[PDB]
């Protein structure tokens, strides 16, 4: 098994490099998300505003 | 040495090297927990003092 | 589902089972004697041959019906086991997860099989209980909190001394603080579990290495356990009020975190302790300006932070956690106006060497600024050198830091200006000097020589 | 269980390994410096290599 298993530590080191580099892109779609959301947070709140204002 | 001795040598090897990204990955996206409240704070924060 | 993936495939978690399952709880007689039904005991052993190979969540109901009418601690603990083997298998038992998830009541009566007999038991219960909480389909803060004040679950944790033990229990907090709402319920509890997390980290930097032993080293447990203590930390600490008050109670665990760094290699325990002090740091935490004084001054940050940023660590957020945190140390010290500094220390009475108030350009610049009645400022600062020695004594803790650094200042502002050698004659500081050299310590005849030579230098040529 | 990285070319691998049997050498697993993130070359190293080089300056210094 030594000269299988070489190949296999060699699979583990581009794996291990892409579970981290997968993560590290997972944390740039929650940044999209956090302008996403809030894009809609700000016009959800622009027609609360309008609500008390025909109350008004 | 052995057969036996390397593949035992091989087991715990790549089981620490994929366990350790796998930690780590978990490591980056807790910090995403904690930036994705932040630029949503900030972001929502500055408009609605505007709307306001 | 397959749940939660951790504790599983765990080590303490897997030593844990052996206990469980090595014993052999016969349901079918407890049933026949009553204590149960055979409805229960059918299901349960059916349960078994569902798990060791082929293809229900039906079977559900019967086992959570078992655990609560039974009272007995080893057919309780052989029917949870059973249940958590299901519960994180995707392989056996997908349908068992959505069972609990659908309907919340046989999550609390889960719970209340929690806190009962044997430490095994409230283990496998907790880590049942935490796997439905962290899947998104169901929260509730009233559990975590209340399975907090708890004596049983606490006491176990509390426990350093079997690995076992305390692995699991910081990992239940640990899952559940990932969701943003249980930091704040968690916190509530923190002066409990705290100090022990703390224990752990501190327990490791104490013990080599360079040796290994079993219980924590450079070996696979160890890491985990440092890791995950860490972990708990981070989370918590991520909102901004938290941290402020993380630093001003704790402060003396926090300084250890710079240790860890240094003596171990892992990734993961490093990554983390530098990430935790670049949060408190922070411009959003309130009062930050304060805890940068206190660990740059005490902790020997700014010094640790700079002999690390030679000695990099392959991965790239270790780097950028290394440097961000250095800027704001040092940025912090010297960006405050030199005249401001020098008379807030003077003062007050509490005197501390600092990066820019022992630096040359302080100095220089402040000489001018002191003159209102022949360099008043300065001549209160011989004053106060003058006036420690001989009131109250010298070598009792207080007295003795202000000593060094009241003979640091004057050598560099009499080395400086010549006009300075007046100033000692006059206020009769010149006297006390030649005094110091005779006064105990290193530091204090080391400074006390310098300070001598300065005033010299300028007499006799 | 200290970690052990040894090196030569290959050629002499076989009477390296030999050298090494007879003095306790275990578990001896072939590699390339590849395989662990550690055995790269990073700017990191060479700095470390500049202020062993000062301590050397420092310690002539001194002797002196």
């Amino acid at each position: 098994s030594q000269k299988n298993g070489i190949a296999t530590l060699l699979q583990a080191e581009k794996e291990a490099h892409e579970i981290v580099s997968k993560a590290r892109k997972y944390r740039q779609d929650k940044l999209k998300q956090a302008k996403t959301d809030a894009a809609k947070e700000i016009d959800s709140y622009k027609i609360q505003k309008d609500k008390e204002l025909k109350e008004f | 040495l052995t057969p036996n001795q390397v593949n035992d040598e091989l087991n715990k090897m790549q089981a620490f090297i994929r366990k350790e990204a796998e930690e780590k990955a978990k490591e980056i996206q807790l910090k995403a927990d904690q930036e994705y409240e932040i630029e949503k704070t900030n972001i929502v924060r500055n408009e609605t003092n505007n709307i306001d | 589902m397959g749940a939660t993936k951790i504790l599983m495939d765990s080590t303490h978690f897997n030593e844990i089972r052996s206990i469980i399952r090595s014993r052999s709880v016969a349901w079918d007689a407890l049933a026949r004697s009553e204590e149960l039904s055979e409805i229960d005991a059918s299901t349960a052993k059916a349960l078994e041959s569902i798990l060791v190979k082929k293809n229900n969540g039906k079977t559900l109901i019967p086992l959570i019906h078992l655990l609560s009418t039974s009272d007995n601690e080893d057919c309780k603990k052989s029917v949870q086991n059973l249940i958590a083997e299901l519960l994180s298998s995707d392989k056996y038992g997908d349908d068992t997860v959505k069972f609990f998830q659908e309907d919340p009541k046989q999550l609390e009566q889960l719970f209340d099989v929690s806190l009962k007999g044997d430490f095994q038991t409230v283990l496998i219960s907790g880590f049942n209980v935490v796997s439905l909480l962290v899947q998104n389909g169901l929260h509730n803060v009233k559990l975590v909190e209340k399975l907090l004040k708890n004596n049983n679950l606490i006491n176990i944790l509390q426990n350093i001394e079997q690995m076992d033990t305390c692995y699991v229990c910081i990992r239940l907090l640990q899952e559940l603080a990932v969701i943003p709402e249980y930091r704040d319920v968690i916190w509530l509890h923190e002066k409990k579990f705290m100090p022990t997390l703390f224990k752990i980290l501190q327990r490791a930097t104490d013990s080599q290495l360079a040796t290994r032993i079993v219980a924590t080293n450079s070996n696979h447990l160890g890491i985990q356990l440092q890791y995950h203590s860490l972990l708990l930390i981070w989370l918590l600490t991520f909102n901004p009020v938290f941290a402020n008050e993380l630093v001003q109670k704790y402060l003396s665990d926090f300084l250890d975190l710079l240790k860890l760094v240094k003596i171990t290699i892992k990734e993961k325990v490093s990554r983390l302790c530098i990430s935790i002090i670049l949060q408190c740091c922070s411009t959003r935490v309130k009062q930050h300006k304060k805890v940068i004084k206190q660990l740059l001054l005490l902790g020997n940050a700014l010094p640790t932070v700079q002999s690390l940023s030679e000695r990099k660590y392959s991965d790239e957020e270790l780097r950028q956690d290394i440097s961000n945190l250095k800027e704001i140390l040092e940025n912090e010290y010297q960006e405050l106006t030199s005249f401001d500094e020098y008379v807030a220390e003077l003062d007050s009475k509490l005197l501390c060497w600092s990066p820019p108030h022992v630096d040359n350009g302080f100095w220089s610049d402040n000489i001018d600024e002191f003159k209102k009645d022949n360099y008043k400022i300065f001549r209160q600062l011989i004053e106060l050198l003058q006036a420690k020695v001989r009131n109250g004594d010298v070598n009792a803790k207080q007295e003795k830091i202000i000593i060094q650094v009241a003979l640091n200042d004057i050598t560099h502002v009499v080395e400086l200006l010549p006009e300075s050698i007046d100033v000692l004659d006059k206020t009769g500081g010149k006297a006390d000097i030649m005094e110091l050299l005779n006064h105990s310590d290193s530091r204090v005849k080391y400074e006390a020589l310098k300070a001598t030579q300065a005033i010299i230098g300028y007499t006799f040529k | 269980m200290a970690l052990v990285q040894f090196y030569i070319p290959q050629e002499i691998s076989r009477d390296s390994a030999y050298t090494l049997g007879q003095l306790g050498l275990v578990q001896f697993r072939d590699l390339n410096s590849k395989v662990r993130a550690f055995q790269r070359t990073f700017v990191n190293e060479i700095r470390r290599l500049d202020n062993v080089e000062r301590q050397y300056r420092y310690f002539y210094s001194l002797l002196k």
